[PDB]
RNA sequence: GCGGGGUGGAGCAGCCUGGUAGCUCGUCGGGCUCAUAACCCGAAGGUCGUCGGUUCAAAUCCGGCCCCCGCAACCA
RNA sequence: CCGAGGGUAGGGCCCGUGACUGGGGCGAAGUCGUAACAAGGUAGCUGUACCGGAAGGUGCGGCUGGAU
RNA sequence: UGGGAGAGGGUGGUGGAAUUCCCGGAGUAGCGGUGAAAUGCGCAGAUACCGGGAGGAACGCCGAUGGCGAAGGCAGCCAC
RNA sequence: GAAUGCCGGCAUGAGUAACGAUAAAGAGGGUGAGAAUCCCUCUCGCCGUAAGCCCAAGGGUUCCUACGCAAUGGUCGUCAGCGUAGGGUUAGGCGGGACCUAAGGUGAAGCCGAAAGGCGUAGCCGAAGGGCAGCCGGUUAAUAUUCCGGCCCUUCCCGCAGGUGCGAUGGGGGGACGCUCUAGGCUAGGGGGACCGGAGCCAUGGACGAGCCCGGCCAGAAGCGCAGGGUGGGAGGUAGGCAAAUCCGCCUCCCAACAAGCUCUGCGUGGUGGGGAAGCCCGGGUGACAACCCCCCGAAGCCAGGGAGCCAAGAAAAGCCUCUAAGCACAACCUGCGGGAACCCGUACCGCAAACCGACACAGGUGGGCGGGUGCAAGAGCACUCAGGCGCGCGGGAGAACCCUCGCCAAGGAACUCUGCAAGUUGGCCCCGUAACUUCGGGAGAAGGGGUGCUCCCUGGGGUGAUGAGCCCCGGGGAGCCGCAGUGAACAGGCUCUGGCGACUGUUUACCAAAAACACAGCUCUCUGCGAACUCGUAAGAGGAGGUAUAGGGAGCGACGCUUGCCCGGUGCCGGAAGGUCAAGGGGAGGGGUGCAAGCCCCGAACCGAAGCCCCGGUGAACGGCGGCCGUAACUAUAACGGUCCUAAGGUAGCGAAAUUCCUUGUCGGGUAAGUUCCGACCUGCACGAAAAGCGUAACGACCGGAGCGCUGUCUCGGCGAGGGACCCGGUGAAAUUGAACUGGCCGUGAAGAUGCGGCCUACCCGUGGCAGGACGAAAAGACCCCGUGGAGCUUUACUGCAGCC
RNA sequence: GAGCUAGCCCUGGCCAGGGUGAAGCUGGGGUGAGACCCAGUGGAGGCCCGAACCGGUGGGGGAUGCAAACCCCUCGGAUGA
RNA sequence: UGGUUCGUGGAGCCAUGGGGGAAUCUGGGCGGACCACCGCCUAAGGCUAAGUACUCCGGGUGACCGAUAGCGCACCAGUAC
C-alpha cells in the first residue's frame, strides 16, 4: 500500500533545511549541537 | 415566488429554488467585484474558530455603498437587478448621472429604470437615502447606520426592515428586525422601505448537498461525542443530557444570557426584543 | 442476603420522646321526606400479628416465631 | 394451419370460513348517575372543534321548533 | 336614451371611543370578584386620578317592523 | 552457572520448509576450463486501454563500449542494473531563471508581548495558474525541437527611412474565467478501393485470377481559398475613475447593424525540403525514377474568449492597448528595413518498475498523455490479434495419501447447517406482457414469456455525393438450409411473499465491527443590536463577516403524515431598585502600650457598605417525574361506580410477550407431517409512551429476521478426472524451539493427571512417507480474578486550587 | 514532526458507453378568460446499468506470507456531500 | 508579594506591583511589633585590581585502564548504518 516516505525535494529543503533552521529559536540548537558533536552534516543531502 | 420540482429524485420532493424574477443582469460589474477570501472558518493562527465551515461554491466579492451620503444631491438611475452570492438580499446597479457606478442592496419595489437620491431634502420614496430624522414618522426604512458616517449596519438581511416610532432630542427611537426598541441617532442614514426578496426563507434546500454548497460543513451533536469531546459525550447506549444542556465549552446555552451587563448601549436600548 | 410494615368493619394517626389510643368512611338509634338518598342530632365497637423479656407500668423499648409487600443476587 | 383440452405464469369478480375485534337489534323486575320533556331547575336544538366513566360539557357561528 | 335608491362585491387609504401593556407624575390600604366567598392582584406602592407612548380588534349615536344580494352573507369615513 | 542477564562464537531443528504468481516450453548451431540458464536460428506459448510508447516525480551513472566472475543474483553463469577502465548529456525558440501574481510566507509604516518572540498595510517572495519566439527529416556505440539540413520566428543594441504630442511603477480598457448540454466546419485517427507502385508466389485436389502478399505519405513562409472568433462609427455636454486627461464612465444627437469593413486564429493549398514497404541478399544494401490517388467513417482535439440552459453565481497580477503628469519636444515613441548582440541551470539512463515508496531484483503503492484491427447493440467492456514487449533467475522425473484452484456426476433435491455458508440457477439485445401499494415520480429489468445463426428473392428511409453510381447508417416482408444447441466461444440479474430498524444518496472504528451507529434536508428551544454573541490568543490581533436578526453562535430532535398529554414542590435558567445575610473600605462608642509631658503607637462596638446566597414569582421540544390499599352489578366472573391514605402531579393518545416480557417455548390463531424462530391477535407492560420524541409510512438498503418457487456435490454419500504442491533425483539451503537424554504400556505412588518412582507386562539396531492422543507440546513474565497505601483516561451536588466571568 | 493520516486554503486534472425522460418551449384541444388535457421538442437529476477511478460486502486462500493487511471469486459508489 | 533560618508568626530588616505622599542635619534610616532612653549609620547616581570558579587548549605526574577495559572512537567515528 502507500507508505510514509513520499520523497519531495522542495518539501525536504523547506522543512528541515539550512534556512529554516537558522530562523527560528530551537532550529538554531539543533545547528549548535549537532556542531558540537561533530556532525559531519547539519542539514539533511537534497540535490535542490 | 418559490419554485417548485417534481419529485423525480427523492431530494427535489422538497427541495426548492428562488424564481430569480426580479434579476434583469447575469454577470457582475467588472470594476466593482474583488476576491473573497474563503476562510474555512480559521483565524490567522490557522486554528478553526468557527467549526463546520469550508468547501462551498467559489465566489465574488461584490463591493456594495453602505454610505450613500457619499453622494449627496447626485442622482443615480437603477441600471439593473444582479444575483449577489455574499449576502441573502439581492442587489441593484446604479448609474450615477455622475458617471460614477455603485451598488446598493435592493429594496423591495425597486424597479429598473427609475431614479434614487439621497440627502436631507431627497423625496421619501423606495430606495432614497436620508439621515433619520428628516424622515416621516411611521416609514418603514433599511440599511440603518447605527451610528453617524460609520455605515449602514442594520436591517440589510433579505426581507428585514426596520420602523421608526418617533424622535427624541438628538435621537430616533426604531423597532429593529429583531422586535428590540433602540434609539438611533437622528444623523444616521437610512433607505426607505424594505429589502427585497421577502421569499427567501421559504426557500426548501432539500438535502445535504445544498448545505454543502453554501460552505456548510456537516454539524455533529454533542450527544454524539464522547466525555473528552463535550459535555453530553458518552453514555451506554442513547443518553438524555443528564446536566443542564451544554455548549462545548461548558457553558449552559438555554436562557444563559450573554450580553455584557455594563455594556454602554445599554443606555439606547428601550426594550429588549420580542419572541 | 438487607428494608420497611401488622392497631375498632375499611383506609390511615399514635411508636422516635413508656403512663393519655386519634382522623375520614362505615355501622347502630332518632330526625326531615309521601318515600329513599343527601343532610341534621346522638351512640356503639379497638384490649394494638403473637409468644418471651426490661420496667412500678408496654401499642410504644429490646428479643424470637407467624405474615405482608419492597430492594438486592455482581466478576467469570 | 386451425383445433377439444392439458400444462406454466399473472390478474379480476363472487361465495363460504377465521384467532381476535367493532358497533347494532332484542331480552318482567341489575349497577352508575339525571342529559331531554315545565325557564326540566344552565332555554333547547344545531354544523364543527376539543375534552370527559356515562349520559354529556365547553368554545365559535347559526335556528326558534324558545319561556316570560 | 335619460334618471334613482342601496351595510351588493373587490382594492388602497384613513377617523374617533374603549380595553390591555409600558414610562412619568400625584397618592395610600386595599383593589378585584360573588348568591356569599375563595383563588388572584397589592407597602417590591396595587386600585381610583392626570399627562405621555405602543398595539390589536370592533365600529356607539344615526339604526328602523329599515335597505342590498341568488344564497352563504354585507354597517365608521374617504377615493378608485 | 543460572538474572526470558550483556557481547561474541558455534550448535539443534536438517540436507528438512523454501527457492516469490500455473503465461510454457523444445531443438539446432556458436562461445568457453566449465552451459537447462550467455549469444544466434527455427518451432511453441503469454500481454496487447499492456505486460507496448511518451512525459512528470523520485532515483543519481544505474546509460554506451572493452575487459572480468570472489562477492551480489534465492540455482547456474561464459551473462548482468555486479567488479575495473575509457567514453557519453551540446538550446535565443523545450522546461525554469534575468516576467507576473494565488493560497501561504515574509514584511520599511505601525501594534503587541518578562526574554525568546507574536502580529501587520504597502512592498517583496511564492506555480503544474497567467504570459512568452520551432516545425519536419538526417546523424552517434551512447544526445538531439539542443548537432547537421531545409524552411521559419523572438528580444535587446545601434543605424537609416516614413510617421506622431512624445512621455508613468499613475488613470482606464483588456487579460478575466462556473456547471451541464450543445451547432457548423475542420484536423488527429481509422476502414475500403476493380485505381497507382512492388521482390516475388501458384503449393496438396482446384485457381495465372478484376489472384495472393506489401505499400500508397510528412513538414512548409508570403499569397490565396474555406471555417470561425473579437470589434460599431461620428459629434456636443461632463461635476465621476483621490493630480491631469483628447482615454474610460454618464447624458443627448446623426449614421451604421441577423451584415459589411478592419483584426485575430484554425484548417486547406502553397516555392521548397524530406520520407518511402513487403521480399531477397549481407544495423546495412536492394526493391525504387518507388507509387504517393479516389471513396467512406470520424473525435472528448482544433476554430474558441462559439451557442443554449441552469443556480450553487464561478482568481490575481503582468505582458498588451489607450489616456495623460512632470519633463522634453537636437529629444522621445510608433512603423518598415538593415547590421550587430542574445547569459545562467536541466538535458545521460530507469520511470505501473529489477533503477521510484515498501529492510529484498518483494504478486503491494505511484499523477498526466498516445493506446491500432475484427466481431460481439455500444464502449477504454470481452475474445483473438498489429506495432512493440515478454515466458515472470532453479531445474529433471514420478503420477501415493492429503491440501489448493478447477471440471463432471446415477436417483433424490436443503434431507446440509447457527444460516442455502458455499456453489448452482438466472444472465446481452429486440418484442409481448407486468400485481399489491403509492408521496403519482415510482414500485419495474416486478413477475412471466416469445425471438436470436446461415442462404436466396422483394422492398422502405437516412448520411456523403449531385438529385445518380459507389461507400456507409437504421430498417420491413416472403421462401428456404443445418445442428443436441444460433448473445453456438468470452464478457452480462436467480425470483417471489412477509416482518424489524434507519426516510432517502452519503459517512465511520487505516489493519477483527459498514451497522440499527454518524451525517442529512426538516422541526423546536435558546443566546446575539454589531467594537455582536461565541471561538483561538498573556496581549496585539484574527476568525464570526467585509456578514447584520429572512443573520450568526449553541443545544436536542431527524424526509413526510397524524400527533406530542399532566406536574414548576427539588436542580437549572429568566424576572424581581423591597427585605435578610454579606468582604475590603467608611465610621470610632469604648478601651490598651509607652512617655515628665506635647505626642507616638495598637485593639476596637453600634451604624453606612457590592456581587453572591437567602426570600417572592415565572419557566418543559429546560434537568427531570408522571401512586397504594379496601369494597361494589339479580348465575358466576369481572367492576362502569364508591371509600380512604399519599403526592409537586399520579402515564393521556397511540402502541404492547416488543432490538423492551423475568415467570416464557405465556395463550389462542396462521404457516409445517412436525415450528423454543416467524407472522397475526389477546393484555397482570418483572421493566412501552409521546422531540434521549409516540404511532405509521410509498421508495431506498452488500443491514437483521421468517416463508416459498427455481436450481444445485450443501447433504443422503460419495466417485472419477485436471493442473500447482506434497513424493524421487541434481543445485542452493532457513526457522521458532532446545537443562541434559541411553525419551515404551498398564496399575499404583508421588505437590493430587509420571518415559524418569514401585510392581508387573511388553520391547532386536537405524530410518522414510503419513496421523495428531501425550510430552500438563510452541508462542506471549494471564489481557479474567485478586493484591500494590502502583499508574493512567473519564465523571460528579468528593476535596482543594486555577482559567474565565460577576 | 501533517512527505502517513484528518480537515481546510490556493491552483490544475479526471469520470468509456448505454438507459430513464423533469421543468420549459411549440402546436393542438379546452374556457368568458383560465386551470388543465394530448402530441412533439427538450435534456433535468446527491436518477438507473456498467469500465476507468474510488471502495472493501460475503466466502475461500494466505498465516516463520508475495504482503508487519496481500491474492482469487463476489460485491458498493461511479455528475457528486 | 518576594528574599532571609523566619511556612502570618509578637514579624522587624532588605526588595517592590498598587494607593497616599515629606523633609536637607534642629534632616533622615537602623539596633526583630510598639514607646521612651541610650547608641550605630548617612538612602533614593556610579567605578574599582587582588585573593575565588571553570578546563576547549598545553605540559607534568599516577598502589588509573590495557582492546568486552580505558572516551562513543587506540584503527579514516560522531563514520557506517
Ligand atoms: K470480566
Ligand atoms: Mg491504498
Ligand atoms: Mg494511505
Ligand atoms: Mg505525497
Ligand atoms: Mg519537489
Ligand atoms: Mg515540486
Ligand atoms: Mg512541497
Ligand atoms: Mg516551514
Ligand atoms: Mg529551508
Ligand atoms: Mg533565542
Ligand atoms: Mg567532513
Ligand atoms: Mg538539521
Ligand atoms: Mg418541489
Ligand atoms: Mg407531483
Ligand atoms: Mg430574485
Ligand atoms: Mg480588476
Ligand atoms: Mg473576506
Ligand atoms: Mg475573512
Ligand atoms: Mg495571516
Ligand atoms: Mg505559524
Ligand atoms: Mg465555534
Ligand atoms: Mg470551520
Ligand atoms: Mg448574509
Ligand atoms: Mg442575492
Ligand atoms: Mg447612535
Ligand atoms: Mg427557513
Ligand atoms: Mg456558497
Ligand atoms: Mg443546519
Ligand atoms: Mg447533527
Ligand atoms: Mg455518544
Ligand atoms: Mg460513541
Ligand atoms: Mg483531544
Ligand atoms: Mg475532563
Ligand atoms: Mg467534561
Ligand atoms: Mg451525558
Ligand atoms: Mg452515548
Ligand atoms: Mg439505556
Ligand atoms: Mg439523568
Ligand atoms: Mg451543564
Ligand atoms: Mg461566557
Ligand atoms: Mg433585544
Ligand atoms: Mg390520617
Ligand atoms: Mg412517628
Ligand atoms: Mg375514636
Ligand atoms: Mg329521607
Ligand atoms: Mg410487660
Ligand atoms: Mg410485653
Ligand atoms: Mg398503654
Ligand atoms: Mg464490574
Ligand atoms: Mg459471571
Ligand atoms: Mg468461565
Ligand atoms: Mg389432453
Ligand atoms: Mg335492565
Ligand atoms: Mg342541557
Ligand atoms: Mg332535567
Ligand atoms: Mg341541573
Ligand atoms: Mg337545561
Ligand atoms: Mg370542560
Ligand atoms: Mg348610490
Ligand atoms: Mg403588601
Ligand atoms: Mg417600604
Ligand atoms: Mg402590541
Ligand atoms: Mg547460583
Ligand atoms: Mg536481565
Ligand atoms: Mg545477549
Ligand atoms: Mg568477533
Ligand atoms: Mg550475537
Ligand atoms: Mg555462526
Ligand atoms: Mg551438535
Ligand atoms: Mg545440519
Ligand atoms: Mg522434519
Ligand atoms: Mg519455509
Ligand atoms: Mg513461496
Ligand atoms: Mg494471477
Ligand atoms: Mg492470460
Ligand atoms: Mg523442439
Ligand atoms: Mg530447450
Ligand atoms: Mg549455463
Ligand atoms: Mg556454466
Ligand atoms: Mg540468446
Ligand atoms: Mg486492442
Ligand atoms: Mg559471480
Ligand atoms: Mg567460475
Ligand atoms: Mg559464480
Ligand atoms: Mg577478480
Ligand atoms: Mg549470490
Ligand atoms: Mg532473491
Ligand atoms: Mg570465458
Ligand atoms: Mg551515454
Ligand atoms: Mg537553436
Ligand atoms: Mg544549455
Ligand atoms: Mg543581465
Ligand atoms: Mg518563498
Ligand atoms: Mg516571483
Ligand atoms: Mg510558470
Ligand atoms: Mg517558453
Ligand atoms: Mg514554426
Ligand atoms: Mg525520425
Ligand atoms: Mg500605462
Ligand atoms: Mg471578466
Ligand atoms: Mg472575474
Ligand atoms: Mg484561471
Ligand atoms: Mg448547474
Ligand atoms: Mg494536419
Ligand atoms: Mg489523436
Ligand atoms: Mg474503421
Ligand atoms: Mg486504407
Ligand atoms: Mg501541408
Ligand atoms: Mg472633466
Ligand atoms: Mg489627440
Ligand atoms: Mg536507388
Ligand atoms: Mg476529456
Ligand atoms: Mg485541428
Ligand atoms: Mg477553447
Ligand atoms: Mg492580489
Ligand atoms: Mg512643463
Ligand atoms: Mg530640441
Ligand atoms: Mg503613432
Ligand atoms: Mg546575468
Ligand atoms: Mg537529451
Ligand atoms: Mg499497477
Ligand atoms: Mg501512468
Ligand atoms: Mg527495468
Ligand atoms: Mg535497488
Ligand atoms: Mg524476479
Ligand atoms: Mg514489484
Ligand atoms: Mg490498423
Ligand atoms: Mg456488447
Ligand atoms: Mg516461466
Ligand atoms: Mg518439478
Ligand atoms: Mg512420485
Ligand atoms: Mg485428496
Ligand atoms: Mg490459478
Ligand atoms: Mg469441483
Ligand atoms: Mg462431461
Ligand atoms: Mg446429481
Ligand atoms: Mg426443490
Ligand atoms: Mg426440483
Ligand atoms: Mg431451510
Ligand atoms: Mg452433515
Ligand atoms: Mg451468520
Ligand atoms: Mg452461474
Ligand atoms: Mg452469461
Ligand atoms: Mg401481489
Ligand atoms: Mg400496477
Ligand atoms: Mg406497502
Ligand atoms: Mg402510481
Ligand atoms: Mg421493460
Ligand atoms: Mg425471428
Ligand atoms: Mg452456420
Ligand atoms: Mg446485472
Ligand atoms: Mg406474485
Ligand atoms: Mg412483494
Ligand atoms: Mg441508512
Ligand atoms: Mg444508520
Ligand atoms: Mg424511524
Ligand atoms: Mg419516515
Ligand atoms: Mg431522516
Ligand atoms: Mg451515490
Ligand atoms: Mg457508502
Ligand atoms: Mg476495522
Ligand atoms: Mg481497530
Ligand atoms: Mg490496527
Ligand atoms: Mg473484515
Ligand atoms: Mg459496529
Ligand atoms: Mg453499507
Ligand atoms: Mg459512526
Ligand atoms: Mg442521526
Ligand atoms: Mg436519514
Ligand atoms: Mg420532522
Ligand atoms: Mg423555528
Ligand atoms: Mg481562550
Ligand atoms: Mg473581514
Ligand atoms: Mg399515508
Ligand atoms: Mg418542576
Ligand atoms: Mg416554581
Ligand atoms: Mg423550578
Ligand atoms: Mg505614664
Ligand atoms: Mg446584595
Ligand atoms: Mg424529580
Ligand atoms: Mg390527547
Ligand atoms: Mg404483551
Ligand atoms: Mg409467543
Ligand atoms: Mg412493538
Ligand atoms: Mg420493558
Ligand atoms: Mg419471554
Ligand atoms: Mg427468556
Ligand atoms: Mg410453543
Ligand atoms: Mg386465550
Ligand atoms: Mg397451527
Ligand atoms: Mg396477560
Ligand atoms: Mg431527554
Ligand atoms: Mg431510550
Ligand atoms: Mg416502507
Ligand atoms: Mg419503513
Ligand atoms: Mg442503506
Ligand atoms: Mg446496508
Ligand atoms: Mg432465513
Ligand atoms: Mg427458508
Ligand atoms: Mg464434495
Ligand atoms: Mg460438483
Ligand atoms: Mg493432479
Ligand atoms: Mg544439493
Ligand atoms: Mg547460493
Ligand atoms: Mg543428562
Ligand atoms: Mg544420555
Ligand atoms: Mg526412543
Ligand atoms: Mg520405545
Ligand atoms: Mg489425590
Ligand atoms: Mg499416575
Ligand atoms: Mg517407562
Ligand atoms: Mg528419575
Ligand atoms: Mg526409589
Ligand atoms: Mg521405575
Ligand atoms: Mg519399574
Ligand atoms: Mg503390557
Ligand atoms: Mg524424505
Ligand atoms: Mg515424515
Ligand atoms: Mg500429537
Ligand atoms: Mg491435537
Ligand atoms: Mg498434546
Ligand atoms: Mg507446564
Ligand atoms: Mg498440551
Ligand atoms: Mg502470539
Ligand atoms: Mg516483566
Ligand atoms: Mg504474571
Ligand atoms: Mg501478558
Ligand atoms: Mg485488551
Ligand atoms: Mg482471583
Ligand atoms: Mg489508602
Ligand atoms: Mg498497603
Ligand atoms: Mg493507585
Ligand atoms: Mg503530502
Ligand atoms: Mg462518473
Ligand atoms: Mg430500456
Ligand atoms: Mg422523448
Ligand atoms: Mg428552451
Ligand atoms: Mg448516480
Ligand atoms: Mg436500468
Ligand atoms: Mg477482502
Ligand atoms: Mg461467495
Ligand atoms: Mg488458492
Ligand atoms: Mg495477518
Ligand atoms: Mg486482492
Ligand atoms: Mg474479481
Ligand atoms: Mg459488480
Ligand atoms: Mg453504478
Ligand atoms: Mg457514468
Ligand atoms: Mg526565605
Ligand atoms: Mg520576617
Ligand atoms: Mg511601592
Ligand atoms: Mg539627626
Ligand atoms: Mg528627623
Ligand atoms: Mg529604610
Ligand atoms: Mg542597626
Ligand atoms: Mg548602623
Ligand atoms: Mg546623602
Ligand atoms: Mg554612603
Ligand atoms: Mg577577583
Ligand atoms: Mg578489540
Ligand atoms: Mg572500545
Ligand atoms: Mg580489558
Ligand atoms: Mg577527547
Ligand atoms: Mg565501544
Ligand atoms: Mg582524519
Ligand atoms: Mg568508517
Amino acid at each position: 500500500m502507500k507508505r510514509t516516505w513520499q520523497p519531495n525535494r522542495r518539501k525536504r529543503a523547506k522543512t528541515h533545511g539550512f534556512r529554516a533552521r537558522m530562523r527560528t529559536p530551537g532550529g538554531r540548537k539543533v545547528l549548535k549541537r549537532r556542531r558540537q558533536k561533530g556532525r559531519w552534516r547539519l542539514t539533511p543531502a537534497v540535490r535542490k | 415566488a418559490v419554485k417548485k420540482f417534481k419529485p423525480y429524485t427523492p431530494s427535489r420532493r422538497f427541495m426548492t429554488v428562488a424564481d430569480f424574477s426580479e434579476i434583469t443582469k447575469t454577470e457582475p460589474e467588472k470594476s466593482l467585484v474583488k476576491p473573497l477570501k474563503k476562510t474555512g472558518g480559521r483565524n490567522n493562527q490557522g486554528r478553526i474558530t468557527v467549526r463546520f465551515r469550508g468547501g462551498g461554491h467559489k465566489r465574488l466579492y461584490r463591493i456594495i455603498d453602505f454610505k450613500r451620503w457619499d453622494k449627496v444631491g447626485i442622482p443615480a438611475k437603477v441600471a439593473a437587478i444582479e444575483y449577489d452570492p455574499n449576502r441573502s438580499a439581492r442587489i441593484a446597479l446604479l448609474h450615477y448621472v455622475d458617471g460614477e457606478k455603485r451598488y446598493i442592496i435592493a429594496p423591495d419595489g425597486l424597479q429598473v429604470g427609475q431614479q434614487v437620491v439621497a440627502g436631507p431634502d431627497a423625496p421619501i420614496q423606495v430606495g432614497n437615502a436620508l439621515p433619520l430624522r428628516f424622515i416621516p414618522v411611521g416609514t418603514v426604512v433599511h440599511a440603518v447606520e447605527l451610528e453617524p458616517k460609520k455605515g449602514a449596519k442594520l436591517a440589510r438581511a433579505a426581507g428585514t426592515s426596520a420602523q421608526i416610532q418617533g424622535r427624541e432630542g438628538d435621537y430616533v427611537i426604531l423597532r429593529l428586525p429583531s422586535g428590540e426598541l433602540r434609539k438611533v441617532h437622528g444623523e444616521c442614514y437610512a433607505t426607505v422601505g424594505a429589502v427585497g426578496n421577502a421569499d427567501h426563507k421559504n426557500i426548501v434546500l432539500g438535502k445535504a448537498g445544498r448545505s454543502r454548497w453554501l460552505g456548510r460543513r456537516p454539524h455533529v451533536r454533542g450527544a454524539a461525542m464522547n466525555p473528552v469531546d463535550h459535555p453530553h459525550g458518552g453514555g451506554e447506549g442513547r443518553a438524555p443530557r443528564g446536566r443542564p444542556p451544554a455548549s462545548p465549552w461548558g457553558w449552559q446555552t438555554k436562557g444563559l444570557k450573554t450580553r455584557k451587563r455594563r455594556k454602554p448601549s445599554s443606555r439606547f436600548i428601550i426594550a429588549r426584543r420580542k419572541k
